[PDB]
């Protein structure tokens, strides 16, 4: 009984993680112009912010390579609320 | 409304470990021929109230020569475990889904240990530490079966999701190709809580001292309470984990019912067996575990370790 | 007789009986009649933060179908 | 949050109870009353209960069994992958090497009370 | 590099200094000892966990499964010790170079 | 113990020491260091007497302190890295803690103090894998992560190895602290030529492995402890005495004796780094060894001491003791300086 | 390897766990991936001590991607000016960073 | 055999829990290499899709690869829906 | 406030770790590791590892450190012992905390601290990778591939234990 219902399991899983597949390209579009929208948004409040310090340079990297490099949690939050950064970042461990 | 759901939760808790007293001493009562309480309150109703009263307003007293901060915290971690152990239970929903949760609560039965150990340590009593020392040794070594059988069934379900096993009983109980490991399983539960035949701690006709023997009043109710609270916890996991619940998302009350029922026939065969048998020796129940069990249970864990290989049966993951 | 054991056993099962309703109906009442959503794996996150996003309120329970689209 | 504070309550019930069990009774102390309990006569001897060899070999006899248990605990999610025979070789590896521990202590007299 | 690590390494530094600075009971050594096999978890499994080292996951295990079965070698030492004096004091191994 | 048993535990002591060797992981390394010191503890408690229960306890916790530095250097350079290859260290930091680390194993001053007490309080064959093969795990590491190591650090614990091994000998009579602070000696030439050329380390190691095991199995046959005991060989087996004179000669490093090949070679790599000033300060100071040597071939080969009476029951009885490799390293700690230009097949 | 057995009879010991950019389960990339992927290309066959110079450029961006370092610094001092001028009141955060 | 009719019974008789776990212990190792099922095992994990399946870039002579998921080319697991 | 809690963790870790470290009586001396190792386990957890964070309270509290409570009942007994231990661990513990707090003044004030490394006092969550959609815990599947890929360290990992068996009966016999 076992065996036949877990292979019935696995088959199930396989359904779940077809319909996995076939978001992910959606899902996958969306998170780029949300990363992409969120650096534009404190690209833009740094020009504000760094403007009469000397030898700055807004939007200046850190790394010698031009590829693009994943930002970490800090630079996409870096000037927002506390609410929106604690779910980013423990609301997935937290959540029961 | 989360502390509202954990109020749910803790208060019927006790509720029914106080009357879990009241169904013990008249369970074995009538396989004794006798009554039980029947005076206090109608049926003895009010009995577990009239205990609960009395031991509180009793003189808590503490040897002077006694480690006063091991003689409180015993106690509090003894009781604090106990609740802690019911929050990932689904019922059919957990108060807090985990997804670790059968390896959250080997964890947190693993620190209640420490309670016996620190009972008898902070007591300066030769008899207490010896008794403390036999505990816990007792407690530990049932422990190594615990672990290995609850992860031989687990080679079924898939994960540690506790409400996984919902899932995985959809269609047959587990205690049918398991029935082995439900036997290993229920006894070592019952060694793991000190219960008969497992309660030489308790068995001052053995010439041995339990180690909440220098505990009086409220002090020894708290005690009390945690161990009652565990032998139900451990009865609703060996429902939960061998006696699986057709779950109805609809009708989730239908769950509950079903479940309940369960829980008190496993916690009241309890109660049948201290009516049945004799005491073990304490060095026949160690060797119960190291010589009969775990040898058993080895072999059985390298069963289902295969057995969803070769018959193609192997759960899902997720 | 035996048949008087079970009063103090019907008060001991409707004492255990509390803690899964009181949670079935929390839940329901906290989600707008549904289950509480489970997320054991970031791609349920994933998507439970998106249903927060696509709500307009800044709740997960509430869903938006077709009505919604363009 | 959710566990945090189930934690919280869990224990802040607990020690409420202590505190209300402490200092509610009415109480009267004197020497015999706060003395260990033994059993009725003064106690022999004035030194602590002595040490016990079989004791500590079952303790550490768990944390090997216990350490090697560690190991055991992620089988259900190792048989997910594709290479089941090298799974099925390593997991049946480790359970009989905890099994041939247990056969030299049981042999060598190691699981004996009979001191 | 991150508050956390400030901690974690001032962690391991103050149960250094207690290993190296006995009082005179050897089974208190022996916990600064697995104090610092602790701090050593904690500090493996921050730096394999934020850099998604998935393989390194195993690292802290072993870590952990090793350093139990060296503690159970210390207090195997320890309680012989204890037989022979009554009592796990480090004055009284000073039998050696004297 | 059980003889099955002895040879379990002396295969995982040498499964220990060559998991260190063949390794490519900073773990696998830490794991045979672990694995190396389980099997350790129960050869040196094997008598069951108080005095090696206290040398194990000194070992035991040596040792563990030892690992844990080494690990906190691995993590050290696992978070300036990311990578867990036995090669050079990418942190000064986790350069020193796994140094001093590795100083500790192999007992090197000022982390010295283990090294004579324990070897006292343990059976002399024990004391030999103590001197002799427990060098070759930390050897391996200090040989791979020598493009990493101050260069201050190890040549300050190499002088004060030599000073305190040459000096700490001077006022011993028994053998197995006089073996014990020989190796510390010895431990300070084999650093001191690391930096420069790590070939020469590995014939250092070779030799002084050889003529250390030579002398132990002479003080295992005739069962001899202290100075005075080793001084009635004379009056049971002559042979002894003179080859004890030849090894004690050789580990002098008094050519042509082979313990004089290391020495030598050496003091050729490090003058040709510049460096005069060193090798001869090593040098100089290595006759403290020579002159504690001395004093036991005047008290067993060169002068005959008082016997005892109860010695002439001995004479109708021959040695029975294994005395395994004696006649070919007694051998090759003597007469091998011509064969020197043959260290090349250790590069 | 002091003795490269690994290599001389084709078997992998321990080689698997040696870096971040090796296979991992279920093909799950680490954060610095790419960097680590640049450094051991560039630093592959040319010995060490090139190695330290001539690739210097490739392991000063992994070892900022492992550390962040200067990444932290240059947020710092984002927080810093910004938060100079919330007293010295001349900037308001805007509605889509509350 | 004697000493099989007679061992056999005699442990059976005096360590009946032993023979059980020898004999279960056993079957675990053997029952396996000769399972004809053994080999559906791997492929059901081997068909479990965890990652995303990255299109190729097609050069026009890969004709094994199917160019629309419901194209009769490519894996088939039909033989799971049966099992 | 709770956005810090892997640092205010962290100063729970230090100043556990400061109890036992002045090695106070072995009683106590526990008691303080147990409880810097359960919040050992509450800063693993906040980084994702979940596993890991529980195998500390199974097998570092639950285990070893049982052992050790258990062993320095019956191995060790008490003689005048206190917190108040001839003024060594008052002024260990003093030493201690006051080492701790100015290091956690100077990192909450400058952001940043030069003691041997260079410390960052943004906060611990600036460092925390983006996100993913994974239906699996990597943690967890770079654990399971202990048995794919680490088929040595099986081998190395469950001899040792076995010989671990094997020498403490040795050491411990007596004879
Ligand atoms: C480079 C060239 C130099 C090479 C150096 C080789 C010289 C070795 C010196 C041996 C001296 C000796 O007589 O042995 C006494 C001594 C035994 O002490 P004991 O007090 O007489 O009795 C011990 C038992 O308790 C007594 O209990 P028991 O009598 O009931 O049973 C014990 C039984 C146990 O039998 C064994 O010893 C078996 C040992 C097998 C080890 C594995 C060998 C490798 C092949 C696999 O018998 C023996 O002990 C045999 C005597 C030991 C012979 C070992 C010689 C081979 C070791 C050298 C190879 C490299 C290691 O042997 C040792 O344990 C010393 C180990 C030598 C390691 C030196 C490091 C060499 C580094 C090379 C690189
Ligand atoms: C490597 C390639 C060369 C292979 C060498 C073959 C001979 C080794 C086996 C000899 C042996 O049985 O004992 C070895 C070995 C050492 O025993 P031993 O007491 O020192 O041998 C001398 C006695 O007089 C032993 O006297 P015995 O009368 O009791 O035994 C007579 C023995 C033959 O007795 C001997 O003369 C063996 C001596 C062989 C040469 C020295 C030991 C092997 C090391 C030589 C490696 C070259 C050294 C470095 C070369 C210079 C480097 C520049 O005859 C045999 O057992 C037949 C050989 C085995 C078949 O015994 C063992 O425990 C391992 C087995
Ligand atoms: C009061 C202390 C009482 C004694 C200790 C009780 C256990 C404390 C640990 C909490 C339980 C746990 O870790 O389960 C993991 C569980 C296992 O979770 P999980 O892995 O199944 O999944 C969680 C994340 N999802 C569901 C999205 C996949 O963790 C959680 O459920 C919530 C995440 C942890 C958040 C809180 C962690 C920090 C708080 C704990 C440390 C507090 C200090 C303890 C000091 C004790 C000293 C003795
Ligand atoms: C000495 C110890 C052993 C004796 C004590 C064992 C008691 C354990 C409970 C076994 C009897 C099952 C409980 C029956 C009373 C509750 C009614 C019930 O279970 O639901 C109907 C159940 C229906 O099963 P169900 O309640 O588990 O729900 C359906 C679940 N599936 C489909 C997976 C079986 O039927 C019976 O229990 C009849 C027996
Ligand atoms: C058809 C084939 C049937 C199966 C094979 C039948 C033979 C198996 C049984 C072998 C019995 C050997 C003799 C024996 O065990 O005697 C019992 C004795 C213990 O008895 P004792 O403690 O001395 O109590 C005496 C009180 N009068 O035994 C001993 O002294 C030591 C016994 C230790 C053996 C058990 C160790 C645990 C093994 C767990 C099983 C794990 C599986 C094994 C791994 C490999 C699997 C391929
Ligand atoms: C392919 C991989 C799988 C294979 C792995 C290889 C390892 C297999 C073993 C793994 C499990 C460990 C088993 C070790 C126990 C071996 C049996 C044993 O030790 O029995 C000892 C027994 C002594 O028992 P005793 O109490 O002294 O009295 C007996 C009087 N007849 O003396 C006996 O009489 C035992 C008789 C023989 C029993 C055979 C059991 C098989
Ligand atoms: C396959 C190897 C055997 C695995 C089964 C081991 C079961 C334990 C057997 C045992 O411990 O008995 C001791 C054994 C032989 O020694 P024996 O003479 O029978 O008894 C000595 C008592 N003075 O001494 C031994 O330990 C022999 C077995 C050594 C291998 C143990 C580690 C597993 C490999
Ligand atoms: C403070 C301080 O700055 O000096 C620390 C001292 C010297 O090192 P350094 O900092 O580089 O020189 C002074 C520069 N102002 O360096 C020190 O010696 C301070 C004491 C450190 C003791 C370390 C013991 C070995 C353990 C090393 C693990 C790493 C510990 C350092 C990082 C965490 C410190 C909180
Ligand atoms: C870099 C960043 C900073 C990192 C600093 C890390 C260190 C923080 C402090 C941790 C506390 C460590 C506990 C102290 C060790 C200890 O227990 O000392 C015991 C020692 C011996 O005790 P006793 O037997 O009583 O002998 C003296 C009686 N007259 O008693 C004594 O001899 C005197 C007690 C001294 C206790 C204070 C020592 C502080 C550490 C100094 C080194 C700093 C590095
Ligand atoms: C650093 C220097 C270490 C030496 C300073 C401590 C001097 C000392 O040995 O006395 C210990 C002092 C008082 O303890 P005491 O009453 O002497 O205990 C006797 C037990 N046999 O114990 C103490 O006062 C604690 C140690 C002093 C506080 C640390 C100061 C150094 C760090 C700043």
């Amino acid at each position: 009984s076992m065996m036949k219902w877990n292979r019935e399991r696995r088959r199930l899983q396989i359904e779940d993680f077809e319909a996995r597949i076939a978001l992910m390209p959606l899902l996958q579009a969306e998170k780029d112009r949300r990363v992409l929208q969120m650096l534009r948004e404190n690209l833009e409040e740094e020009a504000t912010v760094m403007k009469d310090v000397p030898g700055w340079k807004v939007g200046e990297s850190v790394f010698h390579t031009t590829r693009w490099v994943t930002p970490m949690m800090g630079e996409l939050y870096g000037l927002r609320a506390s609410e929106e950064v604690l779910s980013a970042t423990y609301g997935f461990i937290w959540y029961t | 409304m989360f502390m509202i759901n954990i109020l749910m939760l803790i208060i019927p808790i006790l509720l029914a470990v106080a009357f879990l007293t009241l169904v013990e001493r008249k369970v074995l009562g009538y396989m004794q021929l006798r009554k039980g309480p029947n005076v206090v309150g109608p049926y003895g109703l009010l009995q577990p109230i009239a205990d609960a009263i009395k031991l509180f307003i009793k003189e808590p007293l503490r040897p002077a020569t006694s480690s006063a901060s091991m003689f409180i915290l015993a106690p509090i971690m003894a009781l604090g475990l106990a609740l802690t152990m019911w929050i990932p239970l689904p019922m059919p929903y957990p108060l807090i889904n985990m997804n670790l949760g059968v390896l959250f609560m080997l964890a947190m039965s693993s620190l209640a240990v420490y309670s016996i150990l620190w009972s008898g340590w902070a007591s300066n009593s030769k008899y207490a530490l010896i008794g403390a020392l036999r505990a816990v040794a007792q407690t530990i070594s049932y422990e190594v079966t615990l672990a290995i059988i609850l992860l031989s069934v687990l080679l079924m379900s898939g994960s540690f999701t506790l409400s996984t096993l919902i899932t995985t009983q959809e269609q047959m109980w587990l205690i049918l190709p398991a029935w082995p490991l439900a036997m290993m399983w229920f006894i070592s539960t019952l060694a793991e809580t000190n219960r008969a035949p497992f309660d030489l701690t308790e068995g001052e006709s053995e010439l041995v001292s339990g180690f909440n023997v220098e505990y009086a009043a409220g002090p020894f109710a708290l005690f009390f309470m945690a161990e009652y609270a565990n032998i139900i916890m451990m009865n609703i996991f060996t429902a939960i984990l061998f006696l699986g619940t057709s779950h109805n998302p609809h009708m989730p009350e239908l769950y509950t019912i079903n479940f309940t029922i369960k829980s008190l026939l496993l916690t009241m065969s309890f109660l049948w067996i201290r009516a049945s048998y004799p005491r073990f020796r304490y060095d026949q129940l160690m060797h119960l575990l190291w010589k009969n069990f775990l040898p058993l249970t080895l072999a059985l864990c390298m069963w289902h370790v295969s057995l969803p290989i070769l018959t193609s049966g192997i759960p899902p993951q997720t | 007789m035996w048949f008087e054991v079970l009063p103090g056993i019907a008060v001991m099962g409707v004492c255990l009986f509390i803690p899964g309703m009181a949670t079935a109906r929390i839940h329901r009442f906290s989600n707008g009649g549904k289950e509480k959503r489970v997320a054991h794996y970031p791609y349920q996150w994933y998507l439970m933060e998106r249903d927060r996003r696509v709500s307009g309120v800044n709740r997960s329970y509430v869903s938006k179908g077709l009505e919604n689209i363009d | 949050m959710n566990l945090m504070l189930a934690l919280l309550t869990n224990f802040t019930l607990a020690t409420l109870l202590v505190i209300i069990a402490f200092w509610l009774p009415q109480l009267n102390v004197y020497s015999e009353k706060t003395s260990p309990y033994e059993c009725g006569f003064d106690p022999m001897g004035s030194a602590r209960l002595p040490f016990s060899m079989k004791f500590f070999l079952v303790a550490i006899t768990f944390l090997l069994f216990d350490l090697e248990i560690a190991l055991l605990l992620p089988l259900p999610w190792a048989s997910q992958t594709a290479n089941l025979n090298t799974m099925l070789t390593m997991a049946l590896f480790l359970i009989i090497l905890l099994a041939v521990s247990l056969a030299y202590e049981w042999t060598q007299k190691g699981l004996e009370w009979t001191e | 590099m991150s508050m956390v690590y400030m901690n974690i390494m001032m962690a391991f530094t103050v149960s250094l200094v207690g290993l190296l600075m006995y009082r005179s009971h050897l089974m208190s050594s022996l916990l600064c000892l697995e104090g610092m096999m602790l701090s050593l978890f904690v500090m493996a499994a921050l730096t394999i966990l934020n850099s998604h080292f998935t393989l390194a996951s195993m690292m802290p295990i072993i870590l952990l499964v090793f350093a139990a079965c060296e503690a159970a070698l210390g207090l195997s030492l320890l309680v012989m010790v204890s037989n022979t004096y009554g009592t796990d004091y480090v004055q009284n191994l000073n039998l050696l170079q004297c | 113990m059980n003889p099955i048993i002895f040879i379990i535990i002396l295969l995982t002591i040498m499964l220990g020491t060559i998991i260190v060797m063949i390794s490519s992981h900073w773990l696998l390394v830490w794991i045979g260091f672990e694995m190396n010191m389980l099997a350790i503890i129960p050869i040196m408690m094997k008598n069951h007497n108080p005095r090696a229960t206290e040398a194990s306890t000194k070992y035991f916790l040596t040792q563990s302190t030892a690992s844990m530095l080494l690990m906190m250097a691995v993590i050290i350079n696992l978070m300036f890295s990311g990578q867990w290859t036995v090669m050079k260290l990418f942190n000064p930091m986790a350069s020193m803690l796994m140094t001093m680390a590795l100083a500790m194993k192999l007992g090197m001053a000022p982390f010295h103090f283990w090294v004579p007490e324990v070897t006292q309080g343990i059976p002399l064959s024990s004391g030999l894998i103590l001197l002799t093969w427990q060098k070759l795990a930390p050897m391996s590491v200090l040989y791979q992560i020598f493009p990493s190591i101050n260069l201050n650090l190890i040549l300050t614990l190499s002088v004060l190895s030599i000073l305190i091994g040459g000096w700490g000998g001077l006022n011993q009579t028994q053998l197995r602290k006089i073996m014990a602070y020989s190796s510390i000696a010895h431990m300070g030439w084999m650093t001191a030529v690391l930096p420069y050329n790590p070939t020469m380390t590995l014939l250092n190691l070779i030799i002084y492995i050889i003529m250390t095991s030579t002398m132990f199995t002479m003080f295992m046959a005739n069962s001899t402890t202290t100075t005075l005991s080793l001084s009635h060989t004379w009056n049971k087996t002559p042979i002894m005495t003179v080859l004890i004179l030849a090894t004690l000669l050789s580990m002098g490093g008094l050519p042509p004796l082979s313990g004089f090949m290391p020495k030598w070679m050496i003091i050729q790599e490090m003058t040709k780094n510049n460096s005069i000033i060193l090798p001869t300060f090593m040098a100089i100071t290595a006759l403290l060894n020579l002159y504690f040597y001395m004093r036991l071939t005047y008290s067993t080969t060169l002068t005959m001491f008082p016997s005892t009476n109860n010695m002439k029951m001995k004479w109708q009885f021959p040695l029975m003791k294994k005395m395994t490799f004696l006649p070919t390293m007694v051998v090759l700690s003597t007469m091998m300086l011509p064969l020197t230009p043959m260290l090349s097949v250790l590069e | 390897p002091f003795f490269d057995v690994q290599k001389r009879l084709g078997v992998d010991l321990d080689r698997w766990m040696t870096i971040q950019s090796a296979e991992q389960p279920h093909k799950i990339p680490s954060r610095c991936h790419a960097f680590e992927k640049e450094w051991i290309e560039c630093a592959h066959g040319i010995g060490s001590i090139r190695a330290e110079k001539e690739c210097k450029i490739e392991f000063e961006d992994f070892r900022e991607c492992l550390l962040r370092q200067k990444t932290m610094k240059r947020l710092h001092a984002i927080r810093r000016q910004r938060e100079k001028l919330i007293k010295e009141g001349k900037y308001t955060p805007p509605p889509h960073h509350s | 055999a004697e000493r099989v009719a007679a061992f056999l019974k005699n442990v059976w008789a005096k360590e009946p829990v032993l023979v059980a776990s020898f004999a279960i212990a056993g079957l675990a190792v053997i029952l396996p290499t000769l399972s004809p099922y053994t080999k559906y095992s791997l492929m059901i994990n081997r068909a479990t899709p965890y990652n995303y399946p990255v299109p190729l870039r097609d050069d026009g002579n890969m004709p094994d690869v199917p160019s629309h998921p419901q194209d009769p080319q490519g894996p088939s697991l039909e033989w799971l829906k049966r099992l | 406030m709770m956005l810090y809690i892997v640092f205010i963790l962290s100063v729970i870790f230090v100043m556990g770790f400061v109890g036992f470290s002045s090695k106070p009586s072995p009683i106590y001396g526990g008691l303080g590791l147990i409880v810097s190792g359960g919040v050992g386990c509450g800063i693993v957890l906040n980084f994702g590892g979940s596993f890991l964070g529980l195998m500390v309270f199974l097998i570092y509290l639950g285990g070893m450190m049982v052992v050790f409570g258990y062993t320095t009942a019956m191995a060790t007994e008490q003689y005048p012992e206190i917190w108040l231990s001839n003024k060594a661990v008052l002024g260990a513990f003093v030493t201690g905390l006051l080492m701790e707090f100015f290091m956690v003044y100077y990192v909450l004030k400058d952001k940043e601290v030069e003691v041997v490394f260079e410390f960052n006092g943004l906060g611990d969550w600036v460092i925390y990778d983006t996100g993913d959609s994974g239906f699996f815990s990597e943690e967890a599947m770079g654990i399971a591939a202990l048995y794919s890929y680490g088929t040595w360290l099986v081998i190395v990992t469950g001899w040792s234990l076995l010989i671990g068996v094997v020498v403490i009966m040795e050491i411990t016999r007596g004879n």
